[PDB]
RNA sequence: UUGUUAGGACCUAAACUCAAUAACGAAAGUAAUUCUAGUCAUUUAUAAUACACGACAGCUAAGACCCAAACUGGGAUUAGAUACCCCACUAUGCUUAGCCAUAAACCUAAAUAAUUAAUUAACAAAACUAUUUGCCAGAGAACUACUAGCCAUAGCUUAAAACUCAAAGGAC
């Protein structure tokens, strides 16, 4: 049985390295009006806006392309003892993935 | 808390600085996904097993091997 | 108080040792089974609204109870007044969150 | 090919002329806007007096002498004397930060003078004279 | 080694120092060639001599 | 804190200065 | 960039004399202040002066200033609708930004904690 | 030490400017100096009107004189140059090249300060 | 006094928008801090008062600027409720 | 023990420190073209480090050079010389709306 | 005064042992690197080194009490010359009196 | 008198922006420019009856004087207004020497070396150990009386008792 240490070393997330300005594939699982909730394989989903072009194409289950920025949006503020987190990830929707 | 840094990160850091992230998009839902960078690190390791000791030699030779494989590596300084 | 369970920090993101998780999860599931075997009341509790319906659906499937809504002050410390004189309180509370 | 807020540079060649006059030649309207009285003097580019006016000379007195409408009247009066003397374009150097700082320039516009630029010369010492003590209220 | 080199450089530089013999000639060479210390940087930190 | 204890010393010192003046 | 707050307050770490002496603790609150009311500016002030100007010459006789009187009504009639239309729509929408009440409720969903949990 | 003179001279014709620069540098030598270089920066308009020797000046010729001199000579040089009638404004400073451009590795990000107040609930 | 006249604090009127020229002139003097300087130079501010004021303004700027960050940091999470009804 | 355990090392991906637009450059009082890029075109006032973007060290070098240049008959004090009104803009500021 | 004052023709302590080795150096170069074209601080580094040779058994060591005392005797005489011109300098009058007291403390430990 | 002066003289006084900086100095204090002189090694803590300093105000002699300004005079306000507001003007703030030695001289936190768990009287700027000196022992009487020292003479430091009360005080 593979060890947890081995699993982590060869994990896709460990291979990604820093997540800033990386390209990843996500999946839309929830849509509220023109807001798309996209799972890109991380801890937290991201929330993007439906593009004007090919808006109807972005339906639930649609795999898309993204440019990650943060896996979790967090920041300590003046007088805080802990980082405030919004339980959300940061990414830029680039467009649909070609099925090919 | 131990900062998690494997030995491949030295190689991966150079690859991202020289070529950026592979134009192919990462798929983090496939448990066995092999990215363009991870193949670079697998070849760089193979050459290092042969006994090459110069980092410059291993980086330019690995680029040539992937070029023969057909992977499109762009040395984007931008 | 979580640093014992953290395998390390992968570029800012804490990683949780899944070896300690496996050991602790074994104990927690073992305890939850003996409580269920002895016909004890199990209450699932969470306030995450993304998973509110899933957790209420699980409790119904198991045959147990779920409280995923706003928790009234005194629910357990003042149970007799809120629910009635002979209300039986939960024997185990599972906090998914 | 755009308008420049910055004034022409003295000693250079520019295409900007007003009524066949260069920038250095256009007469200057000196407005001293204080918190009590707003004075106005118009001079030629050789520093020769052409018009003079102020809220006091118009006839305002005490607290009325320091209102916006009082300076507006003073500017219109200064324009009339300057317009008679032969002035159509003025460079407005507005000293002071009082109530009739803008009103005096608005009166000059109402009086038939064409402002081409606005300078500010409010005294700002670089370290100078100790000001009078703060008033208690 | 460093101090010996620094002394030798100063000895080479002293060849072109001004003296009473070459004063007038050096003055006219300076007057003929003006110098400029002006230059500007961009938001990218690049010198932009005109 | 209030200045009450300073006010007592304030009056003691003022009254003493006028006694010395007299 | 927020000013530096290192070596400013009077503390046992700081060797030198303090720079800043805050009246109140420097901890972000979970509310925003109630924005103080803003008032508008006079509308049709120029047109009123024009109307009044003509009267002065014509002994306050509306026969001479008929055209100017109609301009004063025109400006007021436009502004009358403008104040009506803008209050009904723009103020209700609050589209551009949040109000103090809406902002504070969002600041309370992710509140600042100066104490350990 | 190594001193850089900044000599603004009266606007004059080259014959007289050259004569003024020979008289000036000779004074530096007479004060125990070792002149290293002479540079011209050109005639230009002064940033403001400087009044020297009962004359108002709007244009002057800017010159630099690099030299060595004892620490005691700096005062004597400035006194003499201020008495010259073709010197608008003499300013002696320590030569900039003696000071070295310091080595830097960018701005270090110092984080927002913490542990300023106790963790007591409010 | 010894400088050249009409270069400093001077604006040019564009197509007869004198009010715009005045409004730009004031924006310059306010942005450059001259307005506050002339406002505070009417009377004398005591050295202790000046230091108390600068300490106050710096602490306010620190708070206001940081408060803006939290507002902008949470601006994105203000969206339609995805989990309405639960 | 375990070959796959992480190895202590300095962060390979650590990002470089940002430098100011005058980092490792010589600020001279005689370079009035560069000094003029950090003053106001209208009043000639020195900009603060929240506008120039300089570090503490280079901000003080520019400040000490503008004052020396202004005091030695090289630079004007009450405005920016009209010659340098066209030079590159390296300060975050907009007088026009 | 004191028996020894460095001559104006002497080289600074950086090049004191370097110029002698160099085969031939111009008069000007020697004058630039002499004590005539240096600050007073350089002339004091030469005064101290002379005294360390004439007193200390091992002039290579500057951390001995005898060497520390010699370092303070040069400063004390330097502060005194300063105070002969700047009669109302209270910071340097403090520096002078504090160095004298420091020497007395070191001389006591040495004894 | 006023406004303008790209006119002249003066060089009195004070140092905008930079400074959203936080450096230097034992403290007091110190930020217009230039140059000269200049801070530096005692293991560390610990000192008076000694030595040297010490904001502001004030004193002595001679100068300076743009502006500010106790006092004083005039105007107003008020029932009164020996005030708050307005005008004028002096001691004084400046310089050269000497004196005085006091501040909410407080960052109300002595200095030094640690420690961050075995640890909330309240509030403030988290708790706490060791070392050495100084200081405190209910409030008022009392920054007082007397004594001694001091360039101080309506002064400073030093500093009680009688007598009165059953509280005063701190935080909430
Ligand atoms: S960041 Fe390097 S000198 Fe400014
Ligand atoms: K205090
Ligand atoms: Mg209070
Ligand atoms: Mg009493
Ligand atoms: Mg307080
Ligand atoms: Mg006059
Ligand atoms: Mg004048
Ligand atoms: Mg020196
Ligand atoms: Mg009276
Ligand atoms: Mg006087
Ligand atoms: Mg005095
Ligand atoms: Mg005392
Ligand atoms: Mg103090
Ligand atoms: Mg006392
Ligand atoms: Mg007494
Ligand atoms: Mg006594």
């Amino acid at each position: 049985v593979e060890s947890f240490a081995s699993m982590l070393r060869h994990s896709p997330l460990t291979q990604l390295g820093p997540a800033k300005d990386k390209l990843v594939i996500g999946r839309i699982f929830h849509i509220v009006e023109d807001d798309l909730y996209i799972d890109f394989g991380g801890k937290f989903h991201c929330v993007c806006k439906r593009p004007d072009v090919d808006g109807e194409k972005y339906q639930r289950g649609t795999r898309v392309r993204l440019r990650l920025l943060d896996l979790e949006l967090t920041s300590r503020f003046l007088g805080g003892t802990t980082d405030t987190t919004i339980l959300e990830a940061d990414a830029v929707l680039l467009g649909l993935q070609e099925i090919r | 808390i131990q900062d998690i840094f494997y030995q491949e990160d030295q190689i991966r850091a150079k690859f991202f600085a020289t070529y950026g992230s592979g134009q192919k998009a990462f798929d983090l839902f496939n448990p066995n996904f092999k990215s363009t960078c991870q193949r670079f690190v697998e070849k760089y390791t193979e050459l290092q097993n042969l006994g090459e000791t110069d980092e410059e030699k291993l980086f330019v030779e690995t680029g040539k091997a992937l070029l023969a494989e057909g992977i499109i590596l762009r040395r984007v300084r931008e | 108080f979580m640093e014992p369970y953290i395998f390390g920090n992968r570029l800012g993101q804490d990683i949780i040792d899944l070896d300690q998780t496996a050991l602790n999860l074994q104990l927690a599931l073992n305890f939850t089974a003996h409580v269920a075997y002895r016909k004890g009341i199990i209450l699932f509790v969470s306030r995450n609204r993304q998973f509110s319906h899933l957790i209420e659906t699980t409790a119904q499937a198991c045959g147990e109870y779920a409280h995923t809504r706003y928790f009234k002050g005194g629910l357990l410390t003042n149970a007799q007044l809120l629910f009635g004189p002979s209300v039986r309180l939960p024997d185990l509370i599972i906090f998914l969150h | 090919s755009r308008f420049s807020l910055y004034p022409p540079v003295p000693g250079q060649e520019s295409s900007l002329q007003w009524a066949g006059m260069k920038f250095e030649d256009v007469p200057i309207a000196h407005i001293k806007a204080t918190y009590n009285n707003t004075q106005i003097q118009v001079v030629s580019a050789t520093n020769a007096s052409l018009a003079r006016a102020s809220c006091g000379t118009e006839g305002f007195r005490n607290a009325k002498k320091g209102t916006g409408i009082a300076a507006q009247t003073a500017g219109i009066a200064a324009a009339a004397k300057a317009t008679g003397k032969g002035v159509t374009h003025i460079r407005v150097v507005v000293k002071g930060m009082g109530p009739g700082r803008w009103s005096a320039i608005k009166g000059l516009t109402m009086g038939g003078l064409e402002v081409i630029s606005i300078t500010d010369n409010t005294p700002v010492p670089h370290x100078g004279c100790r000001p009078r003590k703060a008033r208690r209220l | 080694q460093l101090k010996e080199q620094e002394v030798l450089k100063l000895q080479e530089e002293a060849k072109n120092f001004i003296t009473r013999e070459n004063l007038e000639a050096r003055i006219e060479e300076a007057l003929d060639s003006p110098k400029s210390y002006n230059w500007a940087v961009t938001k990218e930190g690049q010198v932009v001599r005109n | 804190k209030n200045v009450l204890k300073i006010r007592r010393r304030k009056m003691n010192h003022h009254k003493y200065r006028k006694l010395v003046k007299r | 960039a927020t000013p530096s707050l290192r070596g400013r307050l009077a503390r046992f770490a700081n060797p030198g004399k303090p720079i800043l002496k805050p009246n109140k603790p420097l901890i972000l609150a979970n509310r925003v202040g109630n924005r103080r009311r803003e008032k508008g500016e006079a509308t049709c002030i120029t047109e009123m002066s024009m109307m009044m100007a003509c009267w002065k010459q014509n002994e306050f006789r509306d026969e001479a200033c008929r055209k100017e009187i109609q301009d004063f009504f025109d400006c007021s009639s436009r502004a009358q609708e403008a104040r009506k239309m803008r209050s009904i729509q723009e103020s209700l929408g609050q589209s551009e930004s949040l109000s103090p009440h809406k902002m504070t409720k969002l600041l309370q969903r992710f509140p600042n904690k100066s104490h350990l949990i | 030490p190594r001193y850089e003179l900044a000599l603004i001279l009266k606007a004059m014709r080259r014959p007289e400017t050259a004569a003024a620069l020979k008289r000036t540098i000779e004074s530096l030598m007479d004060r125990g100096a070792i002149v290293r270089n002479l540079e011209s920066l050109g005639e230009r308009a002064l940033p403001y009107r400087i009044s020297s020797h009962s004359q108002q000046h709007s244009r002057g010729g800017y010159f630099l004189v690099d030299f060595y001199a004892p620490t005691s000579a700096v005062e004597n040089i400035l006194e003499h140059l201020a008495r010259d009638i073709d010197v608008v404004r003499p300013n002696i400073v320590k030569h900039p090249l003696t000071q070295e451009v310091k080595e830097c590795d960018g701005i270090v990000p110092v984080p927002l300060e913490e542990k300023l107040y106790s963790t007591k609930r409010r | 006094a010894k400088h050249l006249k009409f270069i400093a604090r001077t604006v040019m009127v564009q197509e007869g928008n004198v009010e715009g020229a005045y409004r730009t002139l004031n924006r310059i003097l306010t942005t450059d801090g001259l307005t506050e300087v002339i406002s505070r130079r009417r009377y004398y501010e005591k050295p202790c008062r000046r230091r108390q004021r600068e300490s106050y303004e710096t602490c306010r700027r620190i708070y206001n600027m940081e408060m803006a960050r939290k507002i902008n940091f949470l601006m994105r999470k203000n969206r339609a409720d995805p989990w309405l009804g639960c | 023990s375990n070959e796959d355990l992480p190895v202590p090392m300095e962060n390979p991906y650590k990002e470089p420190l940002k430098k100011c637009v005058l980092c490792e450059k010589r600020v001279d009082y005689k370079n009035v073209q560069l000094l003029s890029q950090f003053i106001s075109p209208f009043t000639g006032c020195i900009y603060g480090r929240h506008i120039t973007g300089l570090c503490g060290k280079k901000q003080r070098e520019i400040t000490k050079a503008i004052k020396r240049a202004q005091k030695m008959g090289f630079m004007p004090v009450t405005y920016k010389d009209p010659a340098y009104l066209k030079d590159p803009r390296v300060c975050n500021i907009r007088y026009r709306e | 005064k004191q028996d020894d004052e460095p001559p104006s023709s002497a080289f600074i302590k950086e090049y004191k042992d370097i110029i002698p080795n160099i085969e031939k150096v111009d008069d000007v170069v020697k004058r630039i690197l002499s004590l005539e074209m240096a600050s007073r601080k350089e002339k004091l580094k030469i005064k101290q080194e002379q005294l360390m040779n004439k007193i200390v058994e091992n002039p290579e060591d500057s951390r001995t009490l005898e060497a520390q005392i010699i370092a303070l005797t040069v400063r004390i005489r330097n502060y005194e010359e300063h105070m002969q011109k700047h009669r109302k300098d209270k910071a340097h009058k403090r520096h002078l009196l504090m160095s004298i007291d420091r020497r007395k403390k070191l001389l006591k430990i040495l004894r």
